[PDB]
RNA sequence: ACUCUGGUUUCUCUUCAGAUCGCAUAAAUCUUUCGCACUAAAGAUUUCCGUGGAGAGGAACAACUCUGAGUCCAAUUUUUUGAGGCCUUGCUUUGGCAAGGCUA
């Protein structure tokens, strides 16, 4: 009644390797440490593909969830209990 | 042979009369019910076992019917009710309780929304959306109705009864549009083709009619008249069915003979023995030329017609 | 220790079957009345 | 609240221009309180593209620029409370 | 809000705010229209199909959902 | 019901903020609100012209903040 | 057809389906106490003798339905033979187990108080009637006699309040749903 | 927040029940064991006292509590906007798309 299913799947994706695209086209693949009700994602050990194609290694990242276009989660969470 | 199953093989297990028999439209299972207050689900092929049983009628089952989906089975009973069942695990998903007398008929809406037009001995022809749990529209016929059916469009109801006339009611006009007159006694059985243009009629004038329920009106809809049939002192609800290719009609008779005519030739193709009582409903398999027949002899006769 | 579990019956009752016969009737009596009645009836059975 | 006027508008064939210029012509089926518009019999022309026939659509309510209602609409009996 | 509970597990096409297409199995949603789509393939224009997996699409960037296919077995 | 963004991991840390219009900034975090506006000590601006511009204590609206990178090890 | 030959046609069909699919064409007595009192007072042998086989059932059903010492009179349903050969106490002595244990614990209290009070307790002589003395007719000297109080323990209205209205009944709350 | 089930009690029948069917406990018979069998144990069967469940049938009064079903949010973080306009190429399906640079 209060919290939705996709934020439960986002909380279920913590510890896993998620790849989050942001509003400025930058793709961040790495270990999602923590995520909140708003989609503020503290992630770590991040491989970053910018818009040009350059890849950087940013070891501790906190993305503001407003700017997140989407996150690609592991398909393990296709069997997560809140997706039933 | 020209089928998959055995020859003339019999179905025993009904404890009293069988008033209605219907084929599942996929053609691998079978439903038969009657005076037992108890629907039996058979297998069409194989050893013809009885794999499931449906209890939940407090009175005899007047009309069994299947939607073209085939998953849910509609059952107009004698008491006051029409039950809606499922066919796989077999529990009554719904009761429909609005008629004040003996419900003689039901019919599935197969194309659009799942509507069950029913008719009963009070005269009310009631339509039943299953999500409403109530009577949508009640067409008040002054006399008893013994057989009701939809058209192909599911936008008209075709009720045959004891008023000597077949009466069609429009679902949007909410009036009787025209009265198919030409019967001399109570009209007991109405069935409509898969292509939906023609409609069969059985009555206690011992004659069978074919009408053409269609918007294109030829101003006298009694195109084909069939003889051979008889209605007796038992005064049952002698039902009807169409072949899925539309080539053969079958009307249940009171002289223990499974009747099958040709639509074009207007002659009795099949006059089959074996039954001992008045034959209430005779049905057609959807895929193969197989005929089941339900009669008062507490038995069913499956059989390869061709 | 010697308890074996009770065995599968068909639930016949003796007094319901007596009540189903024309030879038995139902009433409501004082217990000391049927006490004297059972003592007299057993006395009559043993003397018979 | 004017969105309540739109959820009274069930089964109307309206066009909707979005913020991406895409004009969606179809019979409206459902409205949320956030104008989440669910449509059927959809003829959607995404702009700078040829129009595509699709059987069902569900626009998010934020992304609607405007609606276009037909001539035959009785809004004087629709915007009452 | 049953108008999209009608669409769960249907293979849906989600046109986004940049113009990208998400053809994915519609698993879940919430009040903010954040979608959970599984086995989601991105379609962009020059045509190419880019498999992603389980996409948590934030609702800000969703324009329009539409069904591509019936739910699988 | 606005919960604060979970940033005591990042307090007193050297972070590089990305800001909205392709912009970038560096500095020490000193706190936040539930709206993720960040207060920054030792702020070096670091524009795209390439020359690095120190300010000090600044406040950044949380609307404009794309990402934090903790340059220091948390 | 006509109108009257479509109303009589409906009347003949309503009176056909109303009786053909009628729900009856779908696919015990108590006696007064005196009737058995006169039968055992005034008393085809086969009837009497096929009755008389079940006499230990009568003994067991009588002794198991004994009135507990907080009951003066226990009326029991009795299944008797019409020849008066056997009377069966038909009921089974069902007691709510906390009520039954509480009633017997009150019995323990009151009987200990009475053995403390009655210093020289006079036990019943056994057998209470001698051998060649006929058993008493219930109607002539027991029927109208009032039994001496039973042993129900006095229950004070303050602490025993949810129990005292029904504590010493036969089957205490049997009529209470 | 509007509508349709199902009730409860009692009497009886039928079948299943190795589940403390019994929060209690009998008896008979057979076999075995030792004594030398009420004062003794084991195993098994049976009968009794008398249960639970399901199904069915009657008859008494309750009929919508319950078990279900059908039926107040524009100010950062989502849904009341940073939106719109210019330049080069690859192809133009000469509509324009894709990438980047911009300007606001």
């Amino acid at each position: 009644m209060s919290i939705g299913v996709p934020i439960k799947v986002l909380h279920e994706a913590e510890g896993h390797i998620v790849t989050c695209e942001t509003n400025t086209g930058e793709v961040y693949r790495g270990k999602l440490i923590e995520a909140e009700d708003n989609m503020n994602c503290q992630m770590s050990n991040i491989t970053v593909t910018y818009r040009d194609g350059r890849v950087a290694q940013l070891e501790q990242v906190y993305i503001r969830g407003s700017k997140i276009r989407f996150l690609i989660l592991p398909d393990m969470l296709k069997n997560a209990p809140m997706l039933k | 042979r020209c089928s998959s199953l055995q020859p003339i093989m019999l179905l025993s297990g009904h404890e009293g009369e069988v008033y209605c028999c219907k084929f599942h439209p996929n053609g691998s299972t079978l439903a038969s019910a009657g005076f037992d207050r108890l629907i039996l689900l058979w297998n069409v092929y194989g050893d013809c076992d009885n794999y499931a049983t449906l209890k939940g009628h407090s009175g005899a089952v007047m009309e069994l019917h299947y939607n073209t989906d085939g998953s849910m089975l509609f059952s107009a009973s004698t008491d006051k009710t029409v039950a809606v069942w499922d066919s796989e695990t077999g529990e009554r998903v719904k009761r429909l309780k609005g008629h004040t007398s003996f419900v003689n008929s039901c019919y599935p809406a197969r194309r659009g929304p799942q509507l069950v037009c029913t008719g009963s001995d009070d005269g009310t022809v009631k339509l039943w959306d299953i999500r409403k749990k109530a009577a949508i529209q009640t067409f008040q016929n002054t006399y008893q109705v013994l057989a009701v059916t939809f058209n192909d469009t599911s936008d008209q109801i075709i009720s045959g009864g004891i008023d000597n006339d077949i009466k069609v009611w429009d679902l949007r006009q909410n009036k009787l549009t025209y009265t198919m007159r030409g019967h001399a006694d109570s009209v007991t059985g109405l069935s409509l083709s898969s292509e939906g243009s023609y409609l069969l009629s059985n009555a206690m004038d011992n004659t069978v009619r074919v009408w053409d329920v269609r918007p294109f009106a030829p101003k006298e809809r009694c195109v084909k008249i069939f003889q051979g049939n008889v209605h007796n002192f038992e005064k049952n609800l002698l039902r009807c069915s169409w072949s899925p290719d539309g080539s053969k009609i079958a009307a249940g008779s009171a002289d223990r003979f499974v009747y099958v005519w040709d639509t074009t030739s207007r002659r009795i193709l099949y006059k089959l023995p074996g039954h001992a009582g008045s034959i209430n409903e005779v049905a057609f398999h959807p895929d193969e030329p197989i005929i089941i027949s339900a009669s008062s002899d507490k038995r069913l006769y499956m059989g390869e017609i061709q | 220790l010697k308890h074996r579990p009770p065995k599968a019956q068909k639930k016949r009752y003796l007094f319901r079957s007596f009540k189903a016969t024309k030879f038995f009737q139902s009433t409501k009596l004082d217990w000391v009345e049927v006490g004297l009645q059972v003592c007299r009836q057993g006395y009559n059975m043993l003397n018979l | 609240k004017l969105v309540r006027f739109l959820m009274k508008l069930s089964h109307e064939t309206v066009t909707i221009e979005l913020k991406n210029g895409t004009q969606v012509h179809g019979t409206i089926t459902g409205v949320d309180v956030s104008m989440n518009t669910h449509l059927k019999a959809v003829k959607m022309t995404l702009k700078n593209r040829e129009p595509v026939q699709l059987e069902t659509l569900s626009i998010r309510g934020n992304n609607i620029r405007y609606f276009i209602l037909p001539d035959s609409l009785p809004l004087d009996t629709l915007l009452v409370d | 809000s049953s108008k999209m509970l009608q669409h769960i597990d249907y293979r849906m096409r989600c046109i986004l705010q940049d113009g990208r297409i998400f053809i994915g199995t519609f698993k879940a949603f919430d009040k903010h229209m954040n979608l959970i789509l599984c086995d989601c393939d991105e379609f962009r224009k020059r045509e190419e199909k880019r498999v992603l997996g389980l996409v948590l699409l934030r609702g800000e960037n969703l324009v329009s959902m539409t069904v591509e296919g019936p739910p699988p077995k | 019901k606005a919960h604060p963004p979970e940033l005591k991991k990042f307090m007193d840390k050297k972070l590089s903020l990305k800001l909205n219009g392709g912009r970038h900034v560096q500095g020490i975090l000193r706190g936040f609100d539930p709206f993720m506006n960040l207060v920054i000590d030792e702020c070096v601006e670091m524009a795209t012209s390439g020359q690095q511009n120190n300010i000090g204590m600044v406040v950044i609206r949380g609307n404009s903040i794309i990402m934090l990178e903790a340059l220091e090890r948390v | 057809m006509s109108e009257e030959k479509l109303q009589e046609k409906a009347r003949k069909w309503q009176q056909l389906q109303a009786k053909r699919y009628a729900e009856k064409r779908k696919f015990k007595e108590d006696m007064p106490p005196e009737h058995v009192r006169k039968i055992i007072r005034d008393h085809d042998k086969r009837v009497y003798l096929g009755a008389l086989k079940y006499m230990p059932h009568a003994v067991l059903k009588l002794l198991e339905n004994m009135p507990m010492p907080w009951e003066q009179i226990r009326d029991v349903p009795v299944l008797y033979h019409i020849t008066g050969a056997i009377s069966f106490v038909n009921e089974i002595p069902w007691v709510i187990e906390p009520v039954y244990i509480s009633q017997w614990g009150s019995m323990w209290i009151m009987m200990r108080r009475e053995k403390r009070d009655r210093r020289h307790f006079k036990r019943m002589r056994f057998p209470p009637f001698d051998d060649e003395e006929p058993p008493l007719d219930y109607a002539d000297n027991i029927l109208d006699v009032e039994p001496l109080e039973a042993i129900q323990l006095e229950l004070d209205p303050e602490e025993d309040a949810p129990v005292l209205d029904w504590f010493y009944d036969h089957q205490p709350l049997r009529d209470s749903r």
